[PDB]
RNA sequence: AGUAGUAACAAGAG
RNA sequence: UAUACCUCUGCUUC
């Protein structure tokens, strides 16, 4: 609200001053790939994955 | 020539002209001293209906107990408490049978409320037994001191938030060995002073631990608190009246909700039934049981009433009755729903404050507490009290309070004894004789229809019907009940007649002048005669009257006649001046001695509204300042429509508290509210939605305010200083 | 303001209690702590209060500057004191001290003060724009419904409005999003904007906004009027014994008329159905027939809903007919085919019996739910055809759910599971379709799997779709999404076409009497005659009485001259055709009774007299039938007992009061001098008089079915009211 | 790594064997109820308990007659008792104004009883007390010592309306006549003290002095006491209507007895309850005072007499104030003695 | 309000404004007379106004007599005034112990004069009643 | 005394 | 014991 910006309809993990982006933090165990795109569905590209 | 009021009659019926055998406008009676009579007859007549069950001594309390479930059955018409168990289960039965799902489905919305549920719920509850001071307390600080106390016997359900784990708790607190709890006690200190001695000694207030044993924990928290019920209307002598502790509150408000839940799709259970619609629900009922047996069908109306109706019910039912109930239920849900009964078969009764002893010749009195009720020889007590006291020994208990197995109090299990009427109206029939019954049922008040061929069968199902309520502990008052053709009949205090007729009186003493305050008030007083117009059938010259009649009350109890008026007084001194300073007099409200311009059309509008526009803005800015003093901390039955001014103050608080030892609750009451009114001020939404969080109360000021700090820096409200200061502070918090 | 409050809170924690308060304490307690005080609940505020006003400084002030600007006296006044109050711990103070503050206080802003409380002003205009019309006295039925009580902004149920509220007031706070916000932004950004500048405290705001949102919704007794509106009014709109004309200002809403509309055709066309030449009845009374403000035909012209009678005053009127159905949200217009309805007990998938009303017959529909457009080609329990338009996913699912169930399809009522017979909140039974519609609404997983699927329309402008509202080769069976987008009437009200045909049957409008939305008025004499069954029934017999005094006297001159009269045509309209003549033959033949013979019954004759307007109706034997009570429509109340008295009529032969619906009529100086020992067997079955009295050899009470099958000249036992043994020969 | 999450609810040993004896008669504990009421059948149980029940156990019917019907409270006509005395606070019948005409607005009442009494001097100034009748336990000197600390402290030219507190006003007002407190521990070794036979109302039987009342204060006079305020202009035919009816029905009402009477009472009240607050431990007099307006429409201020307010220290809602009635009439007690 | 409620219920039963009517008569009808009390043993018709004042007066004499034997009596007796109703209306009532109504009401009646008047008032009243009675008791029979 | 009515006030407390 | 012809209290529960 204070940036001015839409609010993430889920609970985001980080938020960086200087770009004034959300961030989304995720751990996997096999390839990274797989549980991006997967986190692209719901989050669109809301926050910074 | 004598005039006879009573040959109104003779011209108009009885129920056309009710309204004038209720002497509303009269005084209700109060009570007057002590209640402990009232209560030590309850206690011996609760267990005089039932004596003959079988009488047992607890182990746990080391109370005698007495059980009259599935006892012998009555030879008399004698307030009988020998219910049968295996008669409730058929009657209930019979009820799923015809209602089907109900069942399953209320108990599974009182468990999905249950699991929503908190613990701030139970601050509604008004006045609640302190088992830690042994004082009747507003809810909210017997629940807090019930928490506090808990805190130190390590339970932290609280803390949770949710309503389970207190409860949890609570049942657990029963096992632990010795209840520890906080008991306030003063210190000495010298503070410095300008005093010519360079010092002051004020009584600093400090909490010391005290200890409770497990057995007189838990007979504190089975203990209900007595007094005389006052301002009973209707009724030549007095009686008494309980009030529980916090620990039983949370099972009576599921048991409660669970047997509302089904009650409210029953059609023969007048609860939670408004009064305005108790109406829709019987005339319905008779029109039905009308149009049902032509053919020489003699319909009988029976005007009920109960006797004894809490002194005969049973917990020991209530239990089997929520066992039945919460069959489809998982078992923690049985478990939980389960105790309240527990609770109540076991619970004890407090007598009050005692009866006092006096003598006439020295002119002296002295209140005899409970404990030491029997130090003394029973010849110095009155003639009843002497014949009660000897009554009372075989329940009576070391520490001055009375066992108390059988029997509910005053307003209990409303609902679910609501259903065990019903219960008893499920069955209609009984033989296969030529009648069926129906009715409504409201507590102790209930209403039974009988169609039959002839009324000698008529009758017979009611003696049916009575004889079937004994097996259920319910009495019927035959002093007080009677039985006519159907057509006209009377429910708690509503008549019917071929049509429900009006009662202007009952609701009379509620046109006064509430007792609010002067904003309030007045829209309250327009409301009740708007409503009245309505409901309770008041013409629209009777109304007008009741306008005048309300304002002439208003005026004299705010002391605020009209500002031209010469009436004299402290404020009427200054409200004659405003009189001549404004220039929009009919601007002015009632209570700064403006003219009434309400009528039949407006009483819907608040005065404020109505006369806005009339108002010089002086003086408006004046009644409406936003920053006024009059108006306190606001938080969001009836309720009314009225704007925030000036008139919408409060009183001050009672202060007979100062000059006794409870000082202390001001200070912790203070102590609170410095960190609410901060707490508020960090986050505005408290005030309107309940926050949520089981983390620190600080912790969410300390972000909340390290983020308000940052956002109004990075921004450009604050500056560097403002900033570094700002984190500065929070960094040592 | 961040460093007040992080130094506050410095100087706070210094406190080692409050510390200690502020870690303890968890966000929860808060909700406790809040209302933890030394305070004890008033029981008699009432007298408290006068007992209050009485002292020196009964009110507490709140500690701050604007108190402090308010001095300790004034005048000799003393306004405050310096004694601090244990609650507020500012200074306390008397009554004085406001009507000091009110007269020379200082000055605040009140900027936005109208738009906060615009809810309240807005009744303000509500009456000082409306215009009130005649007032009448006579008696009113009050039927006692669940009603708003005041007009909303837009209605949400409280979980959704405090989320609102919330966005408004403070949106840091809100939490977690809701789809409400997304619904009601425009809202939500209007208030934002009018709720800005003010200086007025949030709860308050809150509470306002609350008032405007939240629903009050409670059981009122209620007689036409039932608009909320109108219900904020309804102390002054009616009585019990009277009436009064009223017209809201502002701006009144489409639905409004559209309810209002429907009951009020359907009560014309309910009175005028009796009497002969109904059309001439029916356009009489529509034409002057008013809708709070506007006439029945300014509204059945500008409005395009209807549903059955509205089309029938349409076309007495002229103009079109829009042939328009409603099934909950599935809004419909007929194209071609005149289907009929049907009783039927069908086996539903779960696995139980139901009547339902199937329609036979080819039916084609022009079809519309929400935003998603179609047309509908169905015959009797089969989708034949459903050619839609492609929009919002909840749309056209909901469009073709809806399409399934109205079409009453077999693949539809097989595929149930578990149950189907839930009541809504209050506790009231649904109707068998619209419990079908609130259930496959919510569950149709069961409904796309048992409805079965086939190939998609190859056709350029074509499309298929499947259960995902997706598009694809394979569509539901009956399923497809395109890419594009004179009259008479009888005298006896149906209308006809020119090819012979009838479409509207007069008897094809609903027999259910709902209460209105609006001011239902008829600008003209004999309003009553559009009445409620109680009503007319009194307003008949008031009536009878004020010209008894004639009726009773050609009644021994004029045969049948006086059973038929125009007063009574509107009694008639009350009583089940299907006994109307059955009563009539009775009545007639129980008054000829006390014409032809010497045996008069004046409270009887009264009774029966309006009975004999609708044209009799004999046995095969010539006798009427015989009646214990004549019942009218609806409530179990209204019927009139022949031999006893009855919940609309009875009479008290001690004082001469006869009892009309509970009003009180005096009969005295209006009764014959032998009607004293003059048993009432004389005038209770037609062509029977009383013998003796009750002889035990002849048995029980006889019934009606005994009664009519007794030969003549044969005695038997009567029991007229309870306690009264006759003995009668026919 | 999955679980199944359960509400965590479980009963201990403490509460678990309080339920295990809060069990109906034949169980020996609760799972014996639980598993009972879950499995066994028990239709008929009704029927078969009605059988067994006595038949002594009825409802006893009967057919309401008029003849069953008998007078209620046959002892309000027997002679041997006494007849119920003249117990309200003020007079309603035999009360006497004495009437002063205003302009018609608002005064001091105390100025108000002295310029009243200014007009009736001539009673005023009688302290020759000539006693017709006297309750059992009352004190003439102190009462018309009393009467005159009233009227003198009222006719006086000061603006207080306290009374000195003497010994008649004292006795009058019931001064320390409460009995004083002291510990348990003493009144249980006192053997004298004893818990007092709670007084029961006496027997009354019936007096013609009500059914006079009755007949008088139901009676029409030309005097209008009611205050009734103003009311908003009328719009709507129904407050036109309204207001037309109330002209028959007020007026009706505001020219008979009772209303006066009535508006008598609600007006001291008025005052009692204000001075009884405002001045607790001052022994105040307070006029009996009603405006009333003519047919001929003049405003005359009606004073049917004074009043002692005793020591009003109310705490609890019921705590009691004595208040000294003297009341100005016109009738003679000897006449009906029973009354008063 | 009691007696508004009969003009109201007379102004549904001609159509108008039925006050001026009740309380003077006027053109078409005739004033409402109601019994209003008794006179060496019969009754006595009084006016509107005067049944209005009667009420009014009781009302006031409610409060000025009101304590829990006037509430103790109204509710213990308003049973019976039900009971003479329904007899009055013949709806055949039945008790089943009466003993028990009396012995509620009549502990009530001590030294509370309305009381004790009303119970006196009563008694006439259901004394003029059973008079009333004789006039349906042989009806059709 | 009186209020009042199955038990209280007619001041309490430091 | 004293301060105390003072002080506090009027629904504030023991």
């Amino acid at each position: 609200q204070e940036h001015g910006i839409e609010t993430p309809k889920y609970l985001a993990d980080l938020f960086d001053y200087k770009t004034k982006r959300f961030i989304e933090v995720g751990i996997t165990k096999g390839l990274a790939d797989d549980y991006f795109w997967k986190k692209k569905e719901k989050l669109g590209n809301s926050m910074e994955l | 020539m004598n005039i006879n009021p009573y040959f109104l009659f003779i011209d108009v019926p009885i129920q056309a002209a009710i309204s004038t055998t209720f002497p509303y406008t009269g005084v209700p009676p109060y009570s007057h001293g002590t209640g402990t009579g009232y209560t030590i007859d309850t206690v011996i007549r609760t267990h005089e209906y039932s004596n003959k069950g079988k009488q047992y001594i607890s182990d746990v309390t080391g109370c005698t107990m007495v059980d009259p479930t599935n006892g012998p059955l009555p030879e008399d018409n004698e307030p009988s408490a020998y219910a049968q168990l295996d008669c409730v289960l058929e009657a209930l039965d019979r009820m799923d049978e015809e209602h089907p799902g109900l069942f399953q489905a209320a108990s599974q919305n009182a468990m999905e409320t249950l699991m929503v549920t908190t613990v701030d719920k139970l601050t509604q509850g008004r006045q609640t037994f302190d088992w830690t001071v042994c004082r009747n307390q507003p809810a909210a600080t017997a629940l807090n001191t019930t928490i506090t106390s808990f805190r130190l016997n390590d339970l932290n359900g609280a803390d949770k938030g949710g309503l389970i784990p207190f409860c949890q708790d609570i049942i657990d607190s029963l096992d632990r060995p010795e209840m520890t709890f906080f008991s306030v006690k003063n210190i000495k200190k010298k503070l410095p002073a300008k005093n010519r001695k360079g010092f002051l000694i004020k009584r600093i207030p400090m909490k010391v631990k005290d200890k409770i044993t497990k057995v007189e924990y838990i007979k504190r928290a089975l203990s209900l608190n007595t007094m005389t019920k006052d301002a009973e209307r209707g009724k030549l002598k007095r009686r008494a009246i309980a009030t529980a502790g916090i620990q039983i509150r949370g099972f009576v408000l599921v048991v409660e909700n669970l047997a509302k839940n089904i009650c409210e799709n029953l059609e023969q259970s007048g609860l939670p039934v408004g009064g305005n619609e108790k109406k829709a629900k019987l005339s319905n009922a008779v029109a039905k049981m009308l149009s049902n047996c032509p053919p020489g069908g003699i319909s009988m109306t029976v005007t009920g009433d109960n006797t004894k109706w809490n002194e005969c019910l049973n917990p020991r039912i209530f239990l089997a009755m929520t066992e039945r109930i919460t069959r489809d239920s998982p078992i923690w849900f049985r478990d939980f729903c389960s105790i309240a009964p527990v609770l109540f078969s076991n619970k004890i009764a407090r007598l009050g404050k005692g009866f006092m002893i006096t003598s006439k010749t020295k002119r002296l009195k002295a209140q005899i507490p409970c404990p030491d009720l029997f130090s003394i020889p029973l010849e110095r007590y009155n003639e009843e009290t002497r014949a009660k006291l000897k009554k009372l020994k075989p329940f009576f208990n070391e520490e001055g309070t009375a066992s108390l197995s059988p029997g509910m109090m005053m307003g209990m299990f409303n609902m679910l004894s609501t259903v065990l009427g019903v219960a008893a109206l499920g069955i209609k029939n009984i033989g296969n004789k030529e009648y069926l019954w129906d009715g409504l049922q409201s507590s102790d008040d209930f209403a039974l229809f009988v169609n039959a061929k002839d009324e000698e069968t008529c009758m017979e199902g009611i003696n049916d019907f009575y004889r079937t309520c004994k097996l259920l502990g319910i009495n019927m008052s035959k002093k007080k009940s009677y039985c006519n053709e159907t057509g006209m009949f009377e429910f708690t205090s509503m008549f019917y007649r071929d049509g429900f007729v009006s009662n202007f009186a009952m609701e009379l003493p509620s046109f006064g002048v509430a007792g609010v305050n002067e904003s309030a008030d007045m829209a309250i007083g327009m409301t009740i005669i708007k409503n009245n117009m309505i409901n309770n059938g008041m013409g629209p010259a009777t109304a007008q009257t009741a306008i005048q009649l309300f304002i002439a009350d208003y005026r004299y109890t705010y002391k605020c006649h009209r500002g031209d008026s010469k009436v004299e007084g402290k404020r009427m001194k200054i409200i004659k001046e405003l009189w001549e300073n404004t220039k929009g007099r009919d601007g002015l409200l009632v209570a700064d001695g403006g003219p009434n311009i309400y009528n039949l059309r407006n009483l819907h509008i608040p005065e404020i509204v109505l006369k806005y526009n009339l108002m010089d803005p002086e003086y408006k800015g004046r009644l409406l300042h936003p920053q006024n003093p009059f108006v306190g901390h606001l938080s969001i039955k009836m309720d009314y429509d009225a704007v925030s001014g000036t008139h919408s103050w409060r009183t001050k608080r009672n202060r007979s508290i100062l000059n006794t030892d409870q000082r202390n609750m001001i200070l912790e009451e203070q102590c609170y509210a410095k960190c609410c009114n901060l707490f508020e001020a960090c986050f505005n939404s408290a005030s309107y939605r309940k926050p949520v969080g089981q983390h620190s109360m600080l912790e969410a000021m300390a972000h909340r305010l390290r983020m308000d700090a940052r956002l109004d820096y990075e921004s450009g409200r604050m500056s560097k200083d403002d900033f570094e200061k700002a984190m500065a502070h929070l960094g040592e918090i | 303001m961040t460093l007040a409050k992080i130094e506050l809170l410095k100087q706070l924690l210094r406190d080692n209690e409050a510390k200690t308060v502020l870690k303890q304490t968890t966000v929860d307690q808060y909700n406790i702590i809040r209302k933890f005080n030394t305070s004890r609940i008033e029981k008699n505020p009432s007298l408290r209060m006068k007992w209050a006003m009485c002292s020196n400084f009964p009110l507490a002030l709140t500690k701050g500057d604007m108190a402090n600007r308010i001095p300790l006296e004034y005048k000799g006044i003393q306004l405050k004191t310096n004694a601090e109050d244990i609650g507020t711990k500012g200074q306390m103070c008397s009554i004085a001290a406001v009507t000091w503050w009110n007269t020379y206080g200082p000055i605040g802003d009140t900027e936005g003060f109208e738009r906060v409380y615009e809810s309240f002003f807005l009744r303000k205009m509500r009456l000082d724009n409306a215009t009130w019309g005649r007032i009448t006295f006579g008696p009113v039925e009050r039927v006692r419904k669940r009603v708003l009580l005041n007009p909303l902004t837009k209605e949400m149920p409280p979980d959704e409005a405090s989320n609102v509220i919330m966005e408004i007031l403070f949106p840091k706070e809100a939490g977690i999003p809701r789809e409400s916000t997304w619904i009601h932004r425009e809202l939500i950004k209007e208030k934002r904007e009018k709720l800005k500048g003010t200086m007025i405290t949030p709860i308050v705001l809150a509470y306002m906004l609350e008032r405007e949102l939240v629903a009050r919704r409670r059981f009122l007794p209620v007689a036409g009027a039932t608009s909320a509106e109108f219900i904020e009014m309804l102390h002054c709109l009616q009585g019990e014994n009277w009436r009064q004309i009223y017209h809201p200002g502002g701006n009144k809403l489409t639905e409004s008329r559209s309810q209002s509309m429907i009951v009020a055709c359907r009560k014309i066309i309910r009175r005028s159905i009796v009497a002969s030449n109904p059309l001439e009845l029916a356009v009489e009374i529509a034409n002057k027939t008013v809708i709070d403000t506007e006439p029945l035909k300014s509204c059945l012209a500008a409005i395009d809903g209807g549903d059955v009678a509205c089309d029938i005053i349409r076309a007495a009127l002229g103009l079109k007919i829009r042939q328009r159905q409603r099934f909950g949200r599935l809004e419909l217009k007929r194209i071609s085919g005149r289907g009929f309805k049907n009783d039927e007990e069908i086996l539903i998938g779960n696995g139980t019996i139901q009547k339902i009303g199937i329609w036979d017959g080819e039916e084609e529909f022009h079809v519309r739910c929400g935003e998603c457009r179609g047309i509908l080609k169905k015959s009797k329990m089969k989708l034949e055809k459903l050619l839609i338009n492609s929009a919002k996913k909840e749309d056209m699912r909901d469009l073709i759910i809806l399409c399934m169930v109205f079409s009453q399809d077999t693949r539809m009522f097989q595929g149930v599971r578990g149950e189907i017979n839930f009541l809504n909140r209050a506790g009231q039974l649904l109707s068998p379709m619209y419990q079908l519609q609130r259930y496959f609404l919510n569950r149709s997983n069961d409904l796309f799997d048992q409805w079965g699927y086939e190939e998609s329309p190859k056709a350029s402008e074509l499309h298929g779709i499947n259960e995902s509202m997706n598009a694809s080769d394979y569509t539901l069976k009956g399923v497809v999404v395109t890419r594009n987008v004179k009259v008479s009437i009888t005298k006896n009200l149906s209308l006809i076409k020119r090819t012979g045909e009838v479409i509207m049957g007069a008897n094809d409008v609903s027999e259910l009497e709902s209460q209105a939305q609006l001011m239902i008025t008829y600008d003209t004499p004999k309003m009553w005659e559009m009445g409620t069954t109680k009503e007319l029934v009194q307003n008949t017999y008031q009536w009878v009485l004020k010209n008894l005094v004639t009726l009773k006297a050609q009644f021994l001159l004029g045969k049948e001259d006086m059973f038929q009269w125009d007063a009574f045509e509107a009694f008639e309209s009350i009583i089940p055709q299907k006994m109307a003549g059955q009563y009539s033959g009775f009545a007639r033949a129980v008054l000829k009774q006390m014409r032809d013979q010497e045996v008069m019954k004046t409270d009887q004759f009264i009774k029966l007299l309006p009975f004999c307007f609708s044209p009799p109706k004999l046995r095969s034997n010539g006798e009427p039938y015989q009646f214990l009570k004549l019942v009218l429509k609806g409530g179990g109340e209204n019927f009139i007992e022949v031999r006893k008295g009855s919940p609309l009529f009875s009479y008290n032969p001690q004082t001469e009061v006869l009892t009309i619906c509970g009003r009180m009529m005096s009969l005295k100086g209006k009764i014959e001098d032998e009607e004293r020992n003059r048993s009432m067997g004389n005038a209770v079955l037609a062509g029977f008089l009383v013998s003796g009295k009750y002889d035990p050899d002849l048995g029980d009470f006889k019934t009606i079915e005994e009664l009519e099958k007794l030969k003549p000249g044969e005695k038997a036992n009567i029991l007229l009211y309870q306690g009264k043994p006759v003995k009668v020969v026919k | 790594e999955d679980v199944e999450k359960g509400i965590d609810f479980k009963l201990g040993q403490t509460i678990s064997r309080l339920r295990d004896i809060s069990v109906p008669a034949g169980f020996s504990n609760f799972e014996g109820m639980r598993s009972y009421i879950d499995n066994i059948d028990p239709k008929g149980a009704i029927e078969r308990n009605l059988a067994r029940m006595s038949p002594l156990v009825s409802v006893t019917p009967k057919k309401l007659t008029w003849e069953d019907l008998r007078p209620i409270g046959p002892h309000i006509y027997n002679h041997e008792l006494p007849e119920v005395p003249y117990n309200a606070f003020l007079l309603m019948s035999d009360e006497l104004g004495l009437a002063n005409m205003t302009e018609g607005k608002s005064k001091k009442p105390k100025t108000l009883a002295k310029e009243c009494l200014e007009k009736y001097s001539t009673l005023r100034d009688q302290t020759d007390p000539i006693l017709i009748m006297k309750s059992e336990k009352a004190n003439e000197n102190f009462l018309w010592k009393l009467w005159r600390d009233c009227v003198n402290t009222i006719s006086n030219e000061e603006m207080s309306n306290e009374l000195q507190k003497t010994n008649y006003a004292k006795w009058a007002t019931g001064d320390g006549l409460t009995y004083q407190k002291i510990m348990k521990e003493v009144a249980i070794d006192d053997e004298t003290m004893c818990q007092e036979e709670p007084k029961i109302p006496n027997k009354c039987r019936v007096a013609a002095w009500v059914q006079t009342e009755m007949n008088l204060l139901s009676t029409l006079t030309s005097k209008r006491a009611l205050d009734l305020p103003e009311i908003g202009p009328d719009v709507a035919p129904v407050e036109h209507v309204g207001s037309e009816r109330r002209k028959y029905f007020v007026n009706e009402i505001n020219y008979c007895k009772a209303s006066t009477v009535m508006m008598k009472y609600v007006l001291f009240h008025t005052s009692l309850l204000n001075e009884s607050n405002a001045s607790m431990g001052k022994y105040k007099v307070i006029p009996i005072t009603n405006r009333v307006v003519n047919e001929k429409g003049e405003s005359f201020d009606m004073l049917y007499g004074l009043a002692v307010k005793g020591q009003s220290h109310l705490r609890g809602d019921t705590d009691v104030v004595t208040v000294v009635t003297f009341e100005f009439s016109s009738t003679d007690p000897r006449v009906d003695s029973g009354k008063w | 309000q009691q007696m508004e409620a009969i003009v109201e219920q007379e102004s549904s039963i001609q159509g108008y404004d039925m006050t001026k009517a009740c309380f003077k008569g006027d053109r078409v009808n005739s004033p409402k007379t109601f019994s209003i009390g008794t006179q060496e043993g019969k009754l006595v018709k009084g006016s509107f106004g005067k049944a209005l004042r009667v009420i009014f007066t009781k009302c006031l004499m409610h409060y000025v007599f009101g304590n829990a034997q006037l509430e103790g009596f109204s509710a213990e007796s308003r049973r019976l005034l039900l009971l003479i109703q329904a007899l009055k209306d013949r709806k055949g009532p039945w008790v089943f112990d009466l003993e028990g109504m009396y012995s509620g009401i009549e502990e009530c009646i001590s030294n509370n004069p309305w009381v004790i008047q009303s119970a006196y008032w009563f008694n006439e009243w259901l004394g003029f009643e059973k008079e009333g009675s004789k006039v349906l008791e042989s009806v059709d029979e």
